[PDB]
RNA sequence: UUAGCUAGUAGGUGGGGUAACGGCUCACCUAGGCGACGAUCCCUAGCUGGUCUGAGAGGAUGACCAGCCACACUGGAACUGAGACACGGUCCAGACUCCUACGGGAGGCAGCAGUGGGGAAUAUUGCACAAUGGGCGCAAGCCUGAUGCAGCCAUGCCGCGUGUAUGAAGAAGGCCUUCGGGUUGUAAAGUACUUUCAGCGGGGAGGAAGGGAGUAAAGUUAAUACCUUUGCUCAUUGACGUUACCCGCAGAAGAAGCACCGGCUAACUCCGUGCCAGCAGCCGCGGUAAUACGGAGGGUGCAAGCGUUAAUCGGAAUUACUGGGCGUAAAGCGCACGCAGGCGGUUUGUUAAGUCAGAUGUGAAAUCCCCGGGCUCAACCUGGGAACUGCAUCUGAUACUGGCAAGCUUGAGUCUCGUAGAGGGGGGUAGAAUUCCAGGUGUAGCGGUGAAAUGCGUAGAGAUCUGGAGGAAUACCGGUGGCGAAGGCGGCCCCCUGGACGAAGACUGACGCUCAGGUGCGAAAGCGUGGGGAGCAAACAGGAUUAGAUACCCUGGUAGUCCACGCCGUAAACGAUGUCGACUUGGAGGUUGUGCCCUUGAGGCGUGGCUUCCGGAGCUAACGCGUUAAGUCGACCGCCUGGGGAGUACGGCCGCAAGGUUAAAACUCAAAUGAAUUGACGGGGGCCCGCACAAGCGGUGGAGCAUGUGGUUUAAUUCGAUGCAA
RNA sequence: AAUACGUUCCCGGGCCUUGUACACACCGCCCGUCACACCAUGGGAGUGGGUUGCAAAAGAAGUAGGUAGCUUAACCUUCGGGAGGGCGCUUACCACUUUGUGAUUCAUGACUGGGGUGAAGUCGUAACAAGGUAACCGUAGGGGAACCUGCGGUUGGAUCA
RNA sequence: GGGAGAAGGCACGCUGAUAUGUAGGUGAGGUCCCUCGCGGAUGGAGCUGAAAUCAGUCGAAGAUACCAGCUGGCUGCAACU
């Protein structure tokens, strides 16, 4: 069955991206949308809305460069088999830097480079480069 | 494959089986000679090579190689047996140790001696 | 290949008990307590700091140093004591040994030496309490196999030496050589020169602080006694010890071996040997040139060591947490249902266990690491730091996970009406054929094979026509058609019944996915009882084939194949591909729903389910897979860890049996294996050539002789040529 | 001189293609019984040890409980003895030990089974090509051996003219 | 089904207490109903009475006599009565 729509999430992405689609879509919730946002908001997508109230559908604008996926690998980490949870000084970091890790604090959902700075571990969601 | 599954059965790393149980984790053995023969080698290899049965201070049984040109060897002689297979022969898992005990040194070797339990000659 | 364990057992009351809480103990009462988060039982084992290895994560390990525990010949016991159920105490019992005048006694090295024994293997029956530390004493001191030292062993680590410089046609000798020369080789001899270390003489730190006599001052006190503290002087304390270290003497004098040189792998030649003798970590060397055996010369690598053996980790991503796999290589359980378990759509509030933050305590010292210091350097010793990535308490944070509460409708169900189907079970029934029975016609064969024979027929077969009995299976339809979880399901009709799919809207409200153990299903053959028995056919008999022919072929033919009720539980049970869900370009078909369109044609435009053939990206060792994935992801399960041994043995469970299920080890090899490639080959195929066949003419094989060969003979019948190609 | 339509058939060969477990390449590879030698192992009337359950029997020393007999310097005494102690006896616990019957594990055993390994041996030729009867899987029966045969299943079968 | 009474173990007399005789068995007077009897209910008197535990006690010995299985292991044969 359905059990980690994050993966799912991931994986629309990836997937789409792939096949050159210009956007995805996927049933919406406030987890995926708080990832949503620091995708775009470290410009790994153009833009997102969710649409309708009861049954809220998210979606994702991919983003391309040179005849080229903006996003070139996206993987689950922690997962419903195996959490993962980090401490502040033991916080990956993705292709030394270039990319991200997406972390679940406190404080919500940032990357590590936030966490990093706002002194903080959390759940690590996903790489992103 | 499921970390489920290895949290069920953790990964087993398989117990190395020795090729020289006979010493039971010892550098060298003293035996008696049972026997003491020759026999013939395997595909693609022919010769009579010397071997002996040799019953062990531990008990065991087991067949060693009496390795160099000649030997003075006989049953009742003691000698001291180490590891080292002979290919060419199966069941062959030992050596004899030239020149210790009851095992003299081969005759009139120049090179490698101290493989096979020769003095320096005076010169 | 151990699933159940437990009567002081679990708890309660009260008495007793301990230094103290306590089933510690006793009485009474309750009937509990433990266990798949592994109890019970079985095997093994002292735990740690740390050690070795590894980039790490890990793997392996627990000598030496330090911490804890346990033991003191074996089993049991308490006495003394602050402390013991006592390492050189006591008592009892056991095992064993020693003394004895025979009546009786004595002892316990796992303290330090030492002995026997075992072993591949591990040291002296040494010196000293001078130093540190322990016991006693006011002290002096006495005791201290703790300890400090010395002896033994290359066992390891570190340091140094075994000389330095000069020395050429480059000698002699050796070795190779095409006899030109090359090499050993500045190596040696010669020439100077140095003297560490070992030898011998001479000198001489430190480890020494104290303690002892006196003296003086303070605190004491009646007191200058004594006592004690602190200064002063005098004479003294080192087992090591022939110390470290320094100076002098003699002379290169006393100090180099081990393995290797075929590839992996640094190092090549000759002679000897000849599948022998032998080498060998792996491949693999050895039958006349062996860089692989053995010797030599030369060379390479190490060096007071060098090799071999043993042993842990590494390389091994080869148990894969970091960090792998299961279509064809080892690996998807034959299939389904499902408890425990793992995982779980979406919103709000709450909680704050997981998770995160901070603070505090702790994480012994030594070790490791960093910067310094001390021994002539180094090993070694040592100061300070950092590190101990861990644990615990408190206080916070609330995104994610978990708990709690209310929900939500998209997942999942329920409802209605229809559709297709060899889905299952039972009961009827039909026409074709075989065999058989009864007759008519007919007459000499039928049958079978490659050829035959066995077999059948004048008691009239076979052939033909007619009537009847019986069993088994259902041509055509029929199809990469359909149905089912898999196994598997096919004439027609009815009855009972499961699943799938479509349309529309209503209802329930995460009720879901997966599933170790458990349960059920499960081709054929096989088993038990009773039926049934046409055809087919293990076994068996007969006929053939063949060198043989326990076969293939023929003539027969029993079990079985069929029915009922039980058993068995296996197959290449296969897509050799586990189940569920989400996502990712296309083309042509098959099948089966359903909405729309002058139905105006056997159609035109959509929209579900299943399915076949291609193919795109991607994946893959390749082959291939490719929206029915072997692509991109997630949840859960099953399974693999080189070949043989072996799906074997032993144990357990199961079966009437056959057997099934779970499932090892020794031993042995360096392979086994997959896909694809180039050949060759096939009693595979296609196309095509040659006096290859076919069409012709003349021959050889018979005869006599010539001739060659074989054979036979011989003193010799000389040697060679032997399928086409003698 | 005769005769040739033609390439189905024999023999040698060429090209394409296919299957292969062949590569000193079909005069290839390879299978099992049987014979001989060696290795480890299972079964096996049994033989000898270790550990252990249950049922009982046993009861040294010690400690505690009870205490009539015996015995007693310290305290009490009205001088007769008292209290208290010791010994002895006795009860509880319990070591050694004994008996009966089971369980488990190690070693060993006449003989027997299959397995592995050997330069060459004997019999055949089962698989690999359509391997000359396509092979294999399960099952059952038969046979010196590889195997053969029946039933169902699979393609991991050549050729389809 | 069996093997099985496998094998092997423990208890066993007497006296007292629990209870001057218990659990149980039997059942009268009385009371009441009655379709009245050889009736039903209630009631528990009297009678009878094993067994257990605790404590004590005699003997060498408590199933004391008579009475009353010996047990186990391997194997031939016939299934069995
Ligand atoms: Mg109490
Ligand atoms: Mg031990
Ligand atoms: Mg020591
Ligand atoms: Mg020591
Ligand atoms: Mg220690
Ligand atoms: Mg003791
Ligand atoms: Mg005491
Ligand atoms: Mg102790
Ligand atoms: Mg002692
Ligand atoms: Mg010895
Ligand atoms: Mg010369
Ligand atoms: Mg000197
Ligand atoms: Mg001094
Ligand atoms: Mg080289
Ligand atoms: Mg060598
Ligand atoms: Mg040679
Ligand atoms: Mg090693
Ligand atoms: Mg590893
Ligand atoms: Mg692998
Ligand atoms: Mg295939
Ligand atoms: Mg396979
Ligand atoms: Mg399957
Ligand atoms: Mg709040
Ligand atoms: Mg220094
Ligand atoms: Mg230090
Ligand atoms: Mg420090
Ligand atoms: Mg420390
Ligand atoms: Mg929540
Ligand atoms: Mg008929
Ligand atoms: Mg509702
Ligand atoms: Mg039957
Ligand atoms: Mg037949
Ligand atoms: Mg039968
Ligand atoms: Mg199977
Ligand atoms: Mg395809
Ligand atoms: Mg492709
Ligand atoms: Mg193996
Ligand atoms: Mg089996
Ligand atoms: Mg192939
Ligand atoms: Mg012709
Ligand atoms: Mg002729
Ligand atoms: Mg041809
Ligand atoms: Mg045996
Ligand atoms: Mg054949
Ligand atoms: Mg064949
Ligand atoms: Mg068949
Ligand atoms: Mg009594
Ligand atoms: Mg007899
Ligand atoms: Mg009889």
């Amino acid at each position: 069955s359905m059990q980690d729509p994050i993966a799912d999430m991931l994986t629309r992405i990836r997937n789409g991206q792939a096949a050159n689609k210009a956007a995805v879509t996927m049933p919406s919730s406030k987890l995926k949308v708080a990832i949503a946002n620091v995708l775009k908001e470290e410009g790994f997508i153009e833009d997102f809305k969710v649409e309708g109230d009861t049954k809220p559908e998210l979606e994702l604008t991919l983003k391309y460069f040179q005849g080229k996926a903006v996003v070139e690998s996206i993987q689950r980490v922690s997962r419903p088999g195996l959490r993962i949870y980090k401490r502040k000084d033991e916080l990956p970091k993705v292709m030394a830097g270039l990319g991200i890790a997406v972390v679940s604090t406190s404080k919500g959902v940032m990357t590590d480079r936030a966490a990093r700075q706002a002194g903080l571990g959390g759940e690590i969601i996903c790489y992103v480069a | 494959a499921t970390v489920n599954q290895l949290v069920r059965k953790p990964r087993a790393r398989k117990v190395a089986k020795s090729n020289v149980p006979a010493l039971e984790a010892c550098p060298q053995k003293r035996g008696v000679c049972t026997r003491v023969y020759t026999t013939t080698p395997k595909k693609p290899n022919s010769a009579l090579r010397k071997v002996c049965r040799v019953r062990l201070t531990n008990g065991f049984e087991v067949t060693s190689y009496i390795g160099g040109e000649g030997h003075n060897l006989q049953e009742h002689s003691v000698i001291l047996i180490r590891g080292g297979r002979v290919k060419d022969l199966p069941g062959v898992r030992y050596h004899t140790v030239r020149g210790a005990l009851d095992c003299s040194g081969v005759k009139d070797r120049k090179q490698a001696r101290s493989k096979y339990g020769v003095k320096r000659p005076k010169a």
